This record gives C-alpha cells, structure tokens and sequence, in this order.
C-alpha cells in the first residue's frame, strides 16, 4: 500500500491549484512513513513536493502549519542524510600498516613508506570527519532547538480539529527527539567532544524547549548512564566531571 | 652521620650489582640490603620516639627527612622483588605509599585488602592517595565517594540521592557560571527520572524553577555590553544581584531597554545593603538615557509608593508623569 500513497502526490501536484492539499497531504503521508522511520520513503515522497512550493501557495491556519510542518520534516531528515554519511566514515579509518616481523631489507623500506603514508591518511580522515561533525552536529541542534516553537510543534493555534495529526505530532516527537539526542550524544562522544556531551543536560532539561517532558522515565536515566560515560574520559583527561580544571 | 653515608653508599653498590648477577645471589644481597636498611628506619624511629614537644619545628624537619629516605628506599625496591616490600612496609610500619603503590601495580586487589584490613586509617589514606596519583574503577566506585557522588549514585540508580549532591553542587557552585548550569539541568533530569511522587517531583521543580529563575537574569545579558566589558563568554562566575543589577544598567549596555530594568528591579529580592539606595540609582539612569518614554513603559510594567520623590531631584514631566501615576496607582 506504500505505493498507492505516494502516487496520490502526484496527482495533486500536477494541479498547481491544490499545492496547498498537496504539502497538507504530503506531510500526512511522511508522517505515517516517519513513525515507521521508512526515511527513503518520506524523501522520495519529500522531492515530488516541487522545492518551489513554499513561495507560489502564498494564510488559513491549516496552510500556515502545514509550511511549518514540511519544514520540521525536512529538518529532520537533513538530520538523518548527514549522520549516516558521518556514520560511514566512521566506519572506513584509515588501517594501521600491517607489520611482517622479522623483516628483510626490501620490506623495511616498502613499510617505513606504508606506515609514513598512513599517518597522513589518518589525519585527514580526521580531517574529513571534523567537517562532517560539525555539519552533522548544527542539523541535529536545528531539530532539537527547532526555531519558532519546538519540533513538530503547530505555531498557528486556530486551526479545525484535526486529532489524528494532533497526536500524530505528539507522537513523532516522543519517538524522535529521545532518539536524535541520543544519536548526538554518541556523536559528541565518538568525537571526544565530552563537555558539550553533559551539556545535553541543560539543554533537554531547559524550561525554554521542555524536551524532558518527550522522554520516558527510562529514556531519561538512559540518557543518564550515557552522560556518566562521557564524565569518564573527562576525569581520565584530569578535569572535573563536567570538563572544567580543576584548580 | 658518617656511620648512615656508609649505609646508604652500599645501597647503591648493591645496587649496581644485582644489574649483572646470576639471579639467586642477586636475592641475598638484597634481602641484606633490607636487613640493614630496616636497622637505620628503626634506629631513626628510636631517636624521633626520643623527642617530642616542644622545638617540634626541629622534630618536623627531621620527619621529612626520614620520609625522603623510605621513599628512596622504596623507590630502590622498586624494581626489586616486593616480596620484601611488605617487610619494608612493616619495618617502618607505616611508609604505606610505597606499599600501596606495589599493590597498585600488580592485580592484588586482595593486598590493599589485607593491607586496609590491618590498619589505622588506611582506609582514608588510600582514597586520598587515588585521587593525589577497570578493578580501579572498582576503587573508583569507593572513590567516587564525595562530590563524585552523583556519579557512583546515577551507577547505583540511586537517582533522588543524585538529585540532591548534584543541587548541592549547584549551590556552593560560584567558580563557573556555565558550570553552576549544568549542574542543575543535570540534578533536574536525574529528580525527574527518579521515583518521586507526584507531590514531591513537584516540589523539587518548583523549588528548582526558583534557582532556573535567577540564573535566567545573567543568562540574558546582553551581546553588546559583554565585549565592551570584554567578558568570557563561559568562561566567568556566577555574578551576584549587585553585580547583575549594576552591569544591566551599566553605560556600557547601549541599548538597554524597558527590559533591562525591569530585570534590573527584579534581582533586588535577590540581596541578602541599602536597597532604596539602588531603587533610585537605577531610576535615574532610567532618566538619563531617555534623554528628555521608557519610564514611561517601566511604570507600564510593573502592574507603587516604592519609587522615591524629593529624595529623586536630589523636572517639568517627571512631575508631570508623577501625577498620572498618582491617577494609574488609583
């Protein structure tokens, strides 16, 4: 049934009339895929969305949220589009020259270039990895500090009854944002970045987005015994818990 | 003192020998050379238990002269068998910081067991000499006893005992305002993870939205005027009211508006000196910027006879606002 979906956008696309029946029930059809983390699914519905709709529609509070709501998806999934990309690379670092002890001349020579060109690799795939931390990092903080209001969360509070969006938005919310800040915790950490790690703390626990009231009881601790972790290496490093010197 | 050169002139002789020694011999001269050192730490030990009181300025001089010694005498037996350094440990019955440096370096996690067993307040001397210098994170977890607490409490899910070291870290937190931040945000999440009932989770954030609720105001401050002041970003204290008050209303804060001192009337219940002294400097810069609209608006926002009078002109509309702020009171 996935297809018969996805096709229905076509349909109201082709009709430069109903943009604003076709975002609207776009964004009804990505939600559903979201909830499924079918991401393949919500981008290849997320392009036939012309990228000039926006300007053209231009408010009934249905219009205006639905704007906001395409937005939100695309912020989430920018989110995902740069974290496998960094998580790929993660994954392809440089191999240590592999050692032949015992060695003949000939090979003495071939490894002190083996071992010389790997230390070169090695700082690039370092290289290379710190712009894709801190491309991946700024996607991951536009979701969670999303402008205007939180995630998935309507600015336009006149709209029609609408329940199953509604809850649709709660929802996404609850299965979304406890999984991206655990993603840029093991981000922070994987990076060695462990005193923004902690200061995860400040930021879901703040009265300004109230994102602790998305996560479980266990969500929570979870996020706690994942803090804990990133302290450690901070007291192996010889500063205090949360990354300061200690005087 | 030429008697205790020689001895400490053939530690050093045996020393280079035991480098180039068919093994058993090189035990012989070393469980001599523990022999006589354990007659001069005896003899040392004999002259200190001789004198006491009174000139101690001279009996505290000659202690750490002892200590550098059992400490080059443990150093020397470092590389040597420690099958004697618990002899040695004994000899000078105490010299545990060589001791407990043997049991650190092989897996006799069971020697510092047996070595805290048998004595007299190791107990607090080997925490304090983990934390100077795997199973250690075993030793962390006794270690992580203090301030270190919410750590091995977040372990032991002892949540609501983290919640309450980590605001009491929040607290006597004055050195780093970025730090005293997170300290909070990290003792509310652990209080809302924990088991609270739903009346006492509801006191601890309450009480906590009061802490949230100060901090907020030096969390406002203004770009313009902190690189005119020249500050770190992070990187600086946890200001005061005073503080606070005086930098939002500074000169250097350009563009101060109705909201930076309504902030700056607003940290006044957070003092503990002359409060009506301030209620009025701060008034009057309210004056001097206006440039004669923003008392206006402040006298707008606080819904009165705390505002000064004569005590001000210490003139032709501060009068005139004076008595359609006569008319809005009533």
């Amino acid at each position: 049934e996935d297809r018969l979906k996805i096709d229905v956008i076509d349909w109201l696309v082709f009709d430069p009339a109903q943009r604003a029946e076709a975002l609207k029930q776009g964004n009804a059809i990505m939600r559903k895929f979201l909830a499924s983390k079918k991401h393949e699914a919500a981008k290849e519905v997320f392009v036939k969305i012309p990228q000039d709709s926006i300007a053209e529609i231009y408010l009934p509070a249905e219009d205006d949220n639905a704007i906001r709501e395409h937005l939100c998806i695309r912020a989430y999934l920018e989110a995902h589009e740069t974290f496998n990309e960094w998580f790929k690379h993660m994954n392809s670092v440089p191999q240590k020259p592999a050692l032949i002890p015992q060695p003949t001349f000939t090979e003495k020579v071939a490894h002190e270039h083996k071992e010389k060109k790997y230390e070169m690799d090695f700082g690039i795939w370092k290289g290379h990895l710190d712009a894709l931390t801190a491309d991946v990092k700024e996607k991951m903080y536009n979701v969670l500090l999303f402008v205007d209001g939180g995630w998935m969360v309507d600015v336009r509070e006149d709209a029609k009854e609408d329940h199953e969006r509604t809850h649709q938005m709660v929802l996404l919310r609850k299965l979304c944002l406890p999984m991206l800040c655990f993603l840029l915790h093991t981000i922070l950490h994987s990076t060695g970045q462990y005193q923004e790690c902690l200061q995860l703390a400040d930021m879901v626990s703040s009265e300004r987005h109230k994102l602790y009231l998305v996560f479980s009881k266990e969500e929570l601790r979870k996020l706690l015994q994942k803090l804990r972790e990133s302290s450690l290496m901070l007291l192996d490093q010889g500063l205090d818990p949360l990354g300061y010197e200690i005087q | 003192r030429t008697v205790i050169i020689r001895q400490h002139e053939i530690v050093l002789k045996v020393a280079y020998p035991q480098a180039d020694s068919n093994l058993r011999n090189i035990v012989t001269e070393q469980l001599v050379a523990l022999i006589d050192c354990f007659l001069d730490g005896y003899v040392s030990q004999l002259k200190s238990v001789d004198k006491s009181s009174n000139r101690e300025r001279y009996d505290n001089l000659e202690m750490e002269y002892l200590q550098k010694r059992s400490d080059l005498l443990s150093p020397l037996l470092s590389l040597g068998q420690y099958l004697w350094a618990a002899s040695l440990a004994e000899k000078y019955c105490d010299f545990d910081i060589l001791v407990q440096m043997c049991e650190q370096t092989d897996n006799q996690s069971r020697l510092q067991r047996y070595m805290t067993q048998f004595a007299d307040q190791n107990f607090s001397d080997f925490l304090f000499r983990w934390y100077l210098e795997q199973h250690g994170q075993l030793a962390n977890f006794l270690q992580a006893h203090e301030h270190l607490s919410w750590l091995h409490e977040i372990n032991s899910q002892e949540l609501e005992k983290a919640h309450a070291t980590l605001l009491g870290l929040a607290n006597m937190e004055t050195r780093y305002f970025a730090k005293k931040k997170t300290l909070l945000g990290l003792s509310k999440l652990a209080a809302l993870a924990s088991d609270f009932s739903e009346d006492m989770l509801q006191e601890k954030i309450e009480e906590m939205a009061e802490q949230e609720r100060f901090l907020l105001h030096q969390e406002t401050l203004p770009e313009q005027l902190l690189a005119e002041k020249q500050l770190n970003l992070s990187a600086m204290p946890v200001l005061t009211a005073p503080q606070l008050i005086g930098l939002y209303i500074c000169e250097e804060n350009r563009r101060a508006n109705e909201y930076d001192f309504k902030k700056a009337l607003d940290l006044l219940e957070y003092i503990d000196i002359n409060i009506n002294d301030l209620k009025l400097e701060i008034l009057c810069k309210a004056l001097q910027r206006d440039n004669w609209v923003s008392k206006d608006s402040i006298f707008v926002k606080i819904l009165l006879p705390e505002v000064k009078d004569l005590l001000q002109a210490d003139e032709f509309v501060l009068k005139a606002n004076y008595e359609y702020y006569v008319q809005g009171q009533i």
